[PDB]
RNA sequence: AUACUGCCAGCUGGGACUGAGGACUGCGACGUAAGUCAAGGAUGCUGGCAUAAUGGUUAUAUGCCGCCCGUCUUGAAACAC
RNA sequence: GCUCGUAUCAGUUUUAUGAGGUAAAGCGAAUGAUUAGAGGUUCCGGGGUCGAAAUGACCUUGACCUAUUCUCAAACUUUAAAUAUGUAAGAAGUCCUUGUUACUUAAUUGAACGUGGACAUUUGAAUGAAGAGCUUUUAGUGGGCCAUUUUUGGUAAGCAGAACUGGCGAUGCGGGAUGAACCGAACGUAGAGUUAAGGUGCCGGAAUACACGCUCAUCAGACACCACAAAAGGUGUUAGUUCAUCUAGACAGCCGGACGGUGGCCAUGGAAGUCGGAAUCCGCUAAGGAGUGUGUAACAACUCACCGGCCGAAUGAACUAGCCCUGAAAAUGGAUGGCGCUCAAGCGUGUUACCUAUACUCUACCGUCAGGGUUGAUAUGAUGCCCUGACGAGUAGGCAGGCG
RNA sequence: GAGAACAGAAAUCUCCAGUAGAACAAAAGGGUAAAAGCCCCCUUGAUUUUGAUUUUCAGUGUGAAUACAAACCAUGAAAGU
RNA sequence: CAGUCAAGCGUUCAUAGCGACAUUGCUUUUUGAUUCUUCGAUGUCGGCUCUUCCUAUCAUACCGAAGCAGAAUUCGGUAAGCGUUGGAUUGUUCACCCACUAAUAGGGAACGUGAGCUGGGUUUAGACCGUCGUGAGACAGGUUAGUUUUACCCUACUGAUG
């Protein structure tokens, strides 16, 4: 994995974006703040800034709000990776580990 | 050819101790263990009789039938694809009392008195066990602690 | 990349025993705060008994060049590994900013010993601009009074596949 | 290292001129002229005051600067041989078979004829580079000069002499028999 | 002042691929009014042809690929059958 | 298929609590090995003396002691990890004159099982849960092989045999030229974009890019698995510690050599030094000795130790490791894949741009699975019509829909 | 180790040290000190009926073993075994 | 087969020529170890014949070095261009002798080469002997006799038209 600690405005654009909830077992697009209502209303999430929120000030019901997220789905980095070789650590000159704060340049070029 | 024994490859498991050797302790004795305690299985290697298989050292598991000497434990084995429950009458010497179980009554009990101080008051008492948590924002200060600049050493043979 | 220099100052984590350990500080040069972090502790664990789990970074900064576009020699103790043992090396260099002059000597190191970014630990790189305390001869060579040199042959660049004239390497 | 200048300094005396192009030398003077192509060599020459040459090479490595100071040799060796010029006596060294040797002339060439090298049927011709004159000194017996203005041909004939005479199929520590050069030294010497 | 990072629910362009769906329904936006819209999937205008022109088939040529099937076998193009 | 419907779950973490005897370590700790070095009555291995006699007397291994670390152990260990591993983290749970019993107790004391009671919006860690509990029945299989890793035998093997694993078999695709297993990534039919691994001089899509060095080979080198090279060497070249000094001047070459009282030490064949011992009396100086070498034995017979002039400011000794070279010999002609490449198109390193997989993102369509909607006066045989979301490799094998 | 008279380095050995360096039928490993060793006294639980359980395991058998029940016994002052 | 280091040998003298104790290596002309290919068969030992290749060079060409005076030798370099025989015995490969020679080097090519030969050997069936076995029979023990097939195809090659 790439993993690092993403931004307010990182994790906006993939809501916005790439946002799919979780409805009874399927996948279906946010695109609307009604079906975040109906299926996130029990915890006082009315909207799709409302699970923005919920999830950047990780919240009681961060978990719920969360799991209610689909997987995201991304494509490849649109510049690159920026390194010759994916598998060897961030601090080594490769891709996998903990890019701190980089996550959020690494996520928006592949989202 | 080969040997596969009741006490195979036990040479070291069932070694006594270092300084420990000889007659046991009475408290071993004077334990008592009732029906669905918890128990761990250390085998005694200087008491023969009731004795538990290589296996079972080092399993914990829960008191079914307690008899005069020795007490009936339920262990959950590995076989293939499931696992079978086994029945061991062992004796109490091998036998002792589980911590994990009372570390958790001990808990039981402090969510009972935090649930009643709760009824009292009404203070989000918030009962569950949580994991470490990153740690909040902190100042250090330099009052007598100005950071020392360290380097990379040159290398020595030290031989 | 572009190496920086980076001030790392990091601590044990307190104890009730010892509340304010001693906080300990490094220069790190390296990519970005990420790696500088991560040889900060590399180095702690090196010299003191200590963590990332153990300890916490109270501090990282990055430490510019006080004049980044002026001529200055650097004299650069480094301790490296070959294939066969470890040896202490003293070179000294010409640029205007310390991570530029790190940077060349990585590329120095790699160039002339093997010397990987791994196996080599940067001792202290110091600034020197009072000559006869520079002993290398390759830069008391370009410490001359009134030094100038021209550049012979020159080769000009073409983008094109064709020329229509025998190239002059004048310059 | 890629030392950034290295010059040396070529002496001219009062009677010699020295004229190069891109890379031919051409000094001439009293005795006469003589000619060199250092187009392989990857050098620069500045003249400062028509007695002394600068000879310089800019950011050359361990075995340029090693050619500076050989091209440098190179233009004393012909400025030397202009003035006063060289002169090789080699003595003839045998203990049975005396070497008879003469100047012949096949289709006027000035060969060098070398008879009876350890009492042999062969005749060891080497012929002479142009400008090499050759005089069987007198006063002295078994002894040849060879003298001219280009070191390279004078010492060059002389070691075509010493290398016809070699001796084959025996102990060349007991059979000294052969030519050998005796005196490298200067035609007008102490004049 | 410029770097360099970060953010903009900041502006201005140049290209490419796609146009699924088909009788009102929804959520929104526009001086808060009837209406409009880029808002639950392309329409508008225009030209040539109406034919072997597009396309299908077929043979060849070209670029890049492509080992002989079946079998037993850990392994078959096999100098295994 | 059945019983149910989000939980009597989990190839995971955390917290709490056990178990272990491997790695390491240790041997002035037990067992067993193991090298050296002081002092011990010789009734207590073997060897001479005051002398007809031994404790009033010394040296040779160490038998037997002294606590001094030279070195070790798969079948040795005090200690002792990492990884892996048992259990628990609740409603079948936690707390009360009690109710039962033939068990148990000296005893309504215990044990087990309970009736009656107090616990709610947090029912007692995290993450997930494209449903959870399985019931019956049956196919093929029961030759395996190959990775990084731990490992046994063997000199080793493309050898033989075992480790938590991942693969090939059974599997195409992009890269490693080529290859069952390596790297990347797994596959419905198409279209755009972006990539992985690998690459970008030409073959060949893609920079004869940019930047610093190193290397010249009269067998260069050229990117893992992998298709090989070593010990030892080299004023080849490059980069890395100490000693003498540096206004008390640092190597190499051209030329010179030396004082006065000293002329004491072997047989009666020979020393101011050459097969030779004792070392301290004085000297104005730019150079001068009771003494440093090649065999006339004796002043004359070839050098020096401080030295001097020369268009004088660093050299000398050892060592380390980069590329290159020597070491480097096999048979058809020949393979960094080829051509070819030398401030590379080689080697080390560092930004960046660019290329392209059946991968990823987004669309269309196909099918499968699933979760649903749908009773309407005719014009519809209700898995009819429709909303959907996810998914699609496959040998042996199973099952289902069909075609002849 | 200091010890007696023959008598001795290895009978007869009184004390002092003695963590087991002994012994426990046998192979090795574990285990054991007012004992599991060595002596002495008693003895036949090496008995009866049938079940449950652990190991190998298919959770089949065989072998071995474990803890009880109901008896009948041995031993001990007894707890117990 | 070849290195590295040198305790020593070589009257002195480690390294002309050697060289112990150690130690680093090189295609497989040995022989093992393995069992991957071939058991609906890849014709087997040797010889004869013939071509080619390797070099770790026996000779010949040219050199370096010697404990090279000369002759004769010995140690090395570039070198596979060119040669490397005739015989007695044995089926032999290897051997071992007689000679000649400039020299009689070592090897590979499916341990080159059986639709090229041969068939002495091995290796069917006949037979004898010795030892073993009660016997039938066994014996890389010894003897003797024992069917060696096909190309007209494609390539390659050699020549020949077109």
């Amino acid at each position: 994995v790439a993993y690092g600690y993403p931004s307010y405005s990182t994790i906006r654009q993939l809501v916005y974006k790439r946002g799919f909830g979780k409805i009874n077992k399927q996948r279906v697009p946010l695109s609307d703040n009604a079906i975040i209502e109906a299926n996130l209303g029990k915890y006082g999430i009315l909207s799709i800034d409302d699970l923005i929120h919920e999830i950047i000030t990780v919240g009681p019901h961060f978990k719920q709000a969360n799991n209610f997220l689909w997987p995201f789905k991304l494509s490849n980095p649109s510049g690159g990776w920026g390194v010759p070789r994916k598998f060897k650590h961030f601090i080594q000159g490769g891709s996998f580990g903990n890019r701190e704060e980089f996550i959020n340049k690494l996520v928006k070029s592949m989202n | 050819g080969k040997s596969h024994g009741y006490r195979s490859r036990t040479r070291y498991m069932f070694q006594r101790d270092f300084r420990k050797h000889g007659a046991v302790h009475l408290s071993t004795y004077l334990k008592v263990y009732k029906v669905g305690d918890i128990v761990d299985i250390k085998a005694n290697g200087s008491i023969q009789k009731g004795m538990p298989h290589k296996f079972y050292q080092g399993k914990t598991g829960v008191v079914y039938n307690v008899t005069k000497s020795s007490v009936g434990v339920i262990i959950n084995k590995m076989v293939g694809n499931r696992y079978l429950e086994k029945r061991l009458n062992l004796r109490v010497e091998h036998i002792k009392h589980s911590k994990c179980r009372q570390e958790f009554l001990e808990r039981v009990k402090a969510n009972a008195a935090k649930r009643a101080e709760a009824k009292a008051q009404g203070v989000a008492v918030q009962l569950k066990r949580q994991p470490a948590q990153p740690r909040e924002s902190r100042i250090v200060s330099t009052e007598g602690n100005v950071p020392q600049t360290l380097a990379p050493v040159p290398y020595e043979t030290f031989i | 990349a572009h190496f920086k220099e980076y001030q790392v100052i990091g601590r044990r984590l307190p104890t009730e025993s010892v509340p304010e350990p001693k906080l300990f500080r490094m220069r790190i040069f390296a990519s970005n705060e990420v790696i500088a972090k991560s040889r900060y502790w590399y180095f702690l664990q090196k010299l003191h008994k200590v963590k990332k789990a153990s300890g916490e970074i109270v501090s990282i900064n990055q430490i510019n060049e006080a004049h980044p576009t002026k001529v200055k020699n650097f004299g650069v103790w480094v301790r490296y590994d070959s294939r066969s043992g470890t040896h202490n090396m003293y070179k000294e260099i010409r640029d205007v900013s310390r991570v530029a002059a790190v940077e060349t000597l990585y590329q120095d190191m790699a160039a002339r010993h093997r010397a990987r970014f791994r196996s080599i630990h940067i001792l202290k790189v110091a600034e020197i601009e009072k000559t006869a305390d520079v002993k290398r001869q390759y830069v008391k060579q370009f410490l001359t009074k009134d030094l100038k040199f021209p550049l012979p042959h020159r080769v000009q660049k073409s983008t094109k596949t064709f020329s229509y004239k025998r190239p002059s390497t004048f310059y | 290292m890629k030392y950034i200048q290295t010059e040396q300094q070529i002496e001219v005396p009062e009677g010699v001129t020295v004229s190069i192009k891109s890379r031919i030398v051409k000094v001439v003077g009293p005795r006469g002229t003589l000619t060199k192509n250092l187009k392989h060599i990857d050098v620069t020459f500045t003249k400062v005051n028509n007695q002394l040459i600068k000879v310089a090479v800019h950011n050359g490595g361990r075995k340029h600067v090693a050619a500076l100071r050989t091209v440098k040799s190179l233009v004393d060796n012909m400025i030397t041989g202009v003035t006063k010029g060289y002169k090789y006596k080699m003595r003839y060294v045998y203990a049975h078979f005396p070497i008879n040797v003469n100047i012949v002339e096949k289709d006027g060439a000035k060969f060098i004829e070398v008879r009876n090298f350890l009492g042999d049927k062969k005749i060891r011709n080497v012929p002479v580079r142009d400008g090499v004159t050759i005089e069987f000194s007198t006063n002295v017996k078994d002894e040849i000069v060879l003298s001219g203005n280009s070191v390279e041909d004078v010492s060059q004939n002389a070691a075509d002499l010493q290398q016809i005479c070699r001796v084959r199929n025996k102990d060349i520590r007991k059979f000294l028999d052969g030519i050998y050069v005796s005196h490298k030294g200067f035609i007008t010497e102490d004049l």
